[PDB]
């Protein structure tokens, strides 16, 4: 009666695309997995982003 | 024509990751007089980027402003 799982992760954060005038091609298909790993400015208490 | 640039990038050392930190500037597209674009002049002699280098540890905010100030001026 429940769905099958893929995984469980701690420390999850949600983010959304900012629309600035350009052509965002990546809206045709979802952005591939593994593209993002950094903040705009490094803040010193963080290690890695997946 | 020798004063115009095709693009500018700044560099510094990233000690946390053990690699270089690179930031590209943003072209403000300033409105000036005359009828020839800065982008027509920039490509005339050398299309390679200008690189602003510092050998120490810098914050991203500083590197980004440096590249932007250079291009605007």
């Amino acid at each position: 009666v429940v769905s099958q799982l893929i995984n469980i992760h701690a420390q999850a954060v949600e983010a959304v695309f900012e629309d600035q005038g350009s052509s965002g091609n990546h809206l045709e298909k979802g952005l591939p997995a593994e593209t993002i790993s950094k903040l705009q400015e490094r803040l010193s208490w963080i290690k890695s982003i997946q | 024509a020798r004063n115009q640039l095709p693009k500018v990038v700044s560099q510094a050392w990233n000690m946390s990751d053990q690699e270089l930190l690179e930031k590209e500037g943003v072209d403000p597209s300033l409105e000036t007089n005359g009828n020839i674009s800065s982008s027509d002049l920039a490509s005339l002699f050398d299309q390679e980027e200008e690189v602003l280098r510092h050998g120490g540890s810098k914050k991203d905010g500083s590197l980004q402003e440096w590249a932007n100030a250079k291009w605007t001026f």
